[PDB]
RNA sequence: CCGACUUACCAACCCGAUGCAAACUGCGAAUACCGGAGAAUGUUAUCACGGGAGACACACGGCGGGUGCUAACGUCCGUC
RNA sequence: CCUCCUAAAGAGUAACGGAGGAGCACGAAGGUUGGCUAAUCCUGGUCGGACAUCAGGAGGUUAGUGCAAUGGCAUAAGCCAGCUUGACUGCGAGCGUGACGGCGCGAGCAGGUGCGAAAGCAGGUCAUAGUGAUCCGGUGGUUCUGAAUGGAAGGGCCAUC
RNA sequence: UGCCUGGCGGCCGUAGCGCGGUGGUCCCACCUGACCCCAUGCCGAACUCAGAAGUGAAACGCCGUAGCGCCGAUGGUAGUGUGGGGUCUCCCCAUGCGAGAGUAGGGAACUGCCAGGCAU
RNA sequence: CGUCGUAGUCCGGAUUGGAGUCUGCAACUCGACUCCAUGAAGUCGGAAUCGCUAGUAAUCGUGGAUCAGAAUGCCACGGUG
RNA sequence: CGCGGGGUGGAGCAGCCUGGUAGCUCGUCGGGCUCAUAACCCGAAGGUCGUCGGUUCAAAUCCGGCCCCCGCAACCA
RNA sequence: CGCGGGGUGGAGCAGCCUGGUAGCUCGUCGGGCUCAUAACCCGAAGGUCGUCGGUUCAAAUCCGGCCCCCGCAACCA
RNA sequence: AAAUG
């Protein structure tokens, strides 16, 4: 489950999760799962969706994980009224824009992997797509 | 606050007084400096006395 | 909480701008630091307040090597 | 390393003077001569300039380099300073200490009639 | 002075013969010798400081400039500023004296003496040593001292490689390996 | 140098075993004698027969001759 | 005692490539705001001084946010 | 009470919103004149080691700021040294900020001072926290007042607790 | 007048680094010495003075050179004021403004006043 | 008779290096002895504990057995006391 | 869930009180005592101060986080 | 702030009480003694006698300022 | 002062 190992403070604010992504293209692997939509993956569901794809890819072959869960999310204890201060962080978010490669992977046959990606991307709360390696 | 306040008196005989903070642990020996009386309108040496 | 606390606003920032008309005396900028420098015929306060020197206007400037923001007060 | 440190020491002085808007006499000491010029306060002109290096002050003097050289050049310039009209400077001895053949040409200038 | 002559004469003629340098400001030259004393020892009683400073004066001429702590450290149980060493710096004639003599005497004094370090060199010519011993130089006398002590000594060139700097010291006939 | 600070420093003649004569300034004061010098001290001499590693075999054949 | 060296080990610094930031900025808008000039228009609409107040429980909707679960006809600000 | 963010690029702007500090210190850590430039790392070097002190290079402020944070700072506001009291008295055009009480910046003028050859700078400290209205009292100065008059007491005014 | 050098600026990286070459008649630098003017919390290192035998080695200056830094369009993209709309945590349309990054490319500064040396 | 003059010493001799001698078929493990060098600890010993009443304790040397060689052990002998 | 107090060798306690310093009692180990054991006597050893970070030059000590324990408070309908 | 009383070996208390003067209770070590911790004696290390100046031959002893600890009443905006 | 085997 990823989650950064120092933090320069440790809650943050809700912010906003406007605009296109940036890690728009795939980069490093050949092959891409691609986030047509907007959300905001936790770590443990990154972690689901790395395990679903490794297993469907037998460990052959390399994966990458482009996003990193950075933004701590809050949440009130339960029958705890409104006020007094923020709440507790309990999970980890990488907020997603439609462009976002998610995952990368290269070392495998290109249906394989397009199945692999599938496998993966019904654990994802977000709709997305499988994407190739693009000469320019 | 453990800086106390002490009062440097004038030299020259007139009634003026400048106020001022001093550490006294620190330093003990009585402080010295030649300040203006506008009474006598001249720059007089101060000698430190208590606030009382 | 440990949080609830902050300081009362200080009202800085540049007062009077580019063009602006001043009387000598006038408050230009407060500021902290030195982010706006004194330039021709403008003062530096204690607490880095810049304030016209002259009755002008106020022209803002980048100069020197280190490509600083400069006030000067130009006279009309 | 050594030029640079001079012209650090040397431009706070400057700075104030360019900010009171002074006409400043600027002195320049090498190990083999010396040099004086008169610059108007815009700083982009000089007014009137007497160096060692000048053949009318060289072939007067014994030794270019030396304190009796330096008052020499002090009250030359100067002296052209008060024929141009130039009475009243500000002494920029740009980095170098006031002290032996700077310090001469000052006093020699201060001697011939410039009021600084 | 003497070996300064010489090497105005010879070492630098030397050195033209070998490196084939076009300038004679090319060629290496001693700039300084520095000595100094690390005392740690001072933070308990400050006689042994000015005890070491003195030494230092009886070996070279100069009164010790006394060096203290750039930054504190509780290590070696120090605060900034406190006097912790001492130091010389020899430039000029003296310079040239104190190095005749420690090559002319005091190096041939040194207890089980075979040789000094060929690489010690610091990779840009200034050549650096340490003595254990003080009464190695003949200024210091053997009754008279209460406690051993030692110093470095430094000698900084204007030599560019080790290489020079090294064949610098051969010319002046030092000792090494 | 500066004047007062300064230990006192003049030319002394250092005598030695080898007959060489050393005038040197130093801080001693008094006339200095000396026990060996740069010239004397056996570093050409001594280091070649001072480390003394030579062999068994030779030692072997000179005490027993088979 | 200086150590000799390899082998699907974790790995600082640096280089190449990839992202993230309310409390990062070697950049940087639109708006807004301050100042000057000009035009038309507007019952002076502006400012000052004086007489009289009321009000200081706000509500929703839009846009920018904090908080809450990017819950609430929730909550607290900014702005119309 | 101070610093940052929230705060929507002038100012301001809330919440039992997110983070941190202050209730001082300093007769030098103030003034000025003169000089100087940092962290860290590598290499060599007696004891001496990851880490004292000495060299030299790389390095380029990643350091420093009496303390929180922010903005500043090489002209250094950072670090040394000499001489010193401007941590002056009366004022103060003109501004800034407050509902007000207030709080803040301030060139220049008069007197008198310090540093500097001089130009100049100096009305505390790099700046922003380090604080408490009024009343009631206390001390010092002041012929201002002084209940018939001379005094005095008490009061006032300036300084101060 | 032309080249070279020195000083003071403007300008503040198209100006800065790096790599290679180059200059000493003059200048500049290193340099020689120091009883003295003055100086080192030791040291003529620096500051300073008296000098001119030597060298441009270092430094500094100049010339070249795209390994960097730096500048940098056009186009597109993001954002956004106003109005309107929708599938309304976000978007789209009309209209105005329009980045940042990157790309083509540029780029080894330019320039004013005074002084000196050598030339024409 | 001379010297050292209260020191870790001209005390103390451990340990180690080198050179050897003798015994013995043979001295690596594992002998004794000699020479030169080296010169630890130790400055009269905590709780506790032993022997001795006279030629005894204490101290000084000498010899023998066992033995090729190999005693600070054992068994004896005298000196001073 | 909130407010306090604590975690220091085998054990129980100190120190933390304004940061630099490790103490007491018992136990453990080696002697001596006894025929032997116990008691008693002598001499020793043994602590990364729960853990992980932070700040001063420097932390058992100050601050924060996490784990464990002990109190208290966890309410009016 | 006003007044009074004290700062005495490592700790507290006498010596001040009108100068000619370091004792007491322990504490520590060593010796004797005991089966001994102890009880007990002998011997010793350990005090600008708050600090400094003055009167005087002579002061911790008298006084003056100054520093700290304690007591005192007192109002305290 | 002195418990046990
Ligand atoms: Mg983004
Ligand atoms: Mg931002
Ligand atoms: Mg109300
Ligand atoms: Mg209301
Ligand atoms: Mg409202
Ligand atoms: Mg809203
Ligand atoms: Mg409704
Ligand atoms: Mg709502
Ligand atoms: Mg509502
Ligand atoms: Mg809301
Ligand atoms: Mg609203
Ligand atoms: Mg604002
Ligand atoms: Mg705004
Ligand atoms: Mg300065
Ligand atoms: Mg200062
Ligand atoms: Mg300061
Ligand atoms: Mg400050
Ligand atoms: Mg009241
Ligand atoms: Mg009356
Ligand atoms: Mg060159
Ligand atoms: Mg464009
Ligand atoms: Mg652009
Ligand atoms: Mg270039
Ligand atoms: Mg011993
Ligand atoms: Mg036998
Ligand atoms: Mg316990
Ligand atoms: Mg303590
Ligand atoms: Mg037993
Ligand atoms: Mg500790
Ligand atoms: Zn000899």
């Amino acid at each position: 489950m990823l989650q950064p190992k120092r933090t320069k403070f440790r809650k943050m604010h809700k912010g906003r999760n406007r605009g296109l992504a940036q890690g728009t293209d795939v980069s490093f692997g050949s092959f891409g799962l691609k986030a047509v939509g907007r959300g905001r993956l936790t770590a443990r569901q990154i972690e689901a969706a790395r395990r679903a794809m490794t297993r469907a890819v037998k460990r052959q072959g390399k994966i990458w994980i482009r996003v990193f869960p950075d933004k701590p999310i809050t949440e009130k204890p339960l029958a705890v009224r409104m006020g007094k201060g923020k709440g507790n962080v309990e999970y980890w978010v990488a907020l997603i824009q439609p462009g976002k490669v998610l995952y990368e992977m290269d070392g495998v046959p290109e249906e394989l992997a397009r199945e692999a990606f599938k496998l993966a991307a019904a654990k994802l709360p977000i709709k997305t797509t499988f994407v190739t390696k693009t000469v320019m | 606050g453990i800086r106390e306040k002490i009062k440097l008196v004038s030299s020259a005989g007139t009634g003026h007084f400048y106020t001022t903070t001093k550490n006294k642990r620190t330093k003990p020996e009585k402080l010295e400096l030649k300040k203006f009386d506008p009474v006598v309108r001249q720059h007089v040496i101060y000698k430190e006395a208590k606030i009382k | 909480t440990r949080n609830g606390r902050d300081s009362e606003a200080k009202r800085l920032g540049v007062k009077r701008f580019g063009g602006e008309s001043v009387l000598a005396g006038s408050i230009i900028v407060r500021q902290r630091g030195t982010k706006f420098h004194a330039g021709a015929n403008v003062g530096c306060g204690r607490d880095h307040t810049l304030f016209a020197k002259a009755d002008g206007k106020v022209k803002f400037e980048v100069k020197g090597p280190k490509n600083r923001k400069f006030i000067s007060i130009e006279a009309e | 390393d050594k030029k640079s440190a001079r012209i650090r020491r040397a431009t706070r002085a400057r700075r104030k003077l360019q900010e009171l808007g002074a006409t400043r006499l600027v002195v320049h000491r090498t190990p083999r001569h010396i040099y004086a010029q008169v610059i108007a306060p815009n700083g982009s002109e000089v007014l009137v300039a007497a160096s060692t290096v000048e053949k009318a002050i060289a072939e007067q003097l014994k030794y270019t380099g030396n304190k009796d050289a330096a008052a020499a050049v002090g009250k030359a310039v100067a002296e052209r300073a008060l024929e141009k009209g130039i009475k009243d400077v500000s002494f920029d001895r740009s980095g170098f200490q006031y002290h032996g053949r700077v310090q001469a040409l000052a006093d020699a200038a201060r001697e011939a009639g410039l009021q600084f | 002075a003497k070996l300064h002559d010489y090497y105005k004469d010879e070492v630098v003629k030397k050195l033209m013969t070998e490196f084939n340098y076009n300038s004679v400001m090319q060629v290496p030259r001693v700039e300084k010798i520095t000595l100094n004393m690390g005392v740690g020892e001072a933070i308990a009683d400050k006689k042994l400081l000015d005890n070491a400073a003195a030494d230092l004066a009886a070996i070279s001429g100069q009164k010790p400039l006394i060096t203290k702590a750039r930054k504190s450290v509780a290590g070696f149980k120090i605060r900034q500023g406190y006097p912790i060493g001492c130091k010389v710096t020899l430039r000029g004639e003296r310079m040239w004296e104190f190095f005749e003599r420690l090559i002319t005497i005091a190096v041939p004094r040194i207890r089980d003496f075979r040789g000094l370090s060929a690489k010690s060199f610091d990779g840009r010519g200034n050549y650096s040593m340490g003595v254990r011993e003080q009464i190695i130089f003949p200024e210091i006398d053997y009754d008279k001292v209460d406690r051993v002590r030692g110093l470095d000594i430094t000698i900084t060139t204007t030599a560019k490689s080790d290489e020079e700097g090294r064949a610098l010291l051969a010319a002046f006939d030092f000792p090494f390996r | 140098m500066k004047k007062d600070i300064h230990p006192k420093y003049e030319e002394i003649t250092a005598s030695c075993s080898c007959g060489n004569v050393m005038k040197i300034r130093s801080t001693v004061g008094h006339d200095l004698n000396l026990d060996v010098c740069s010239k004397c001290h056996p570093f050409f001499t001594g280091k070649q027969r001072d480390v003394a590693t030579g062999g068994r075999v030779d030692r072997f054949n000179k005490r027993f001759n088979i």
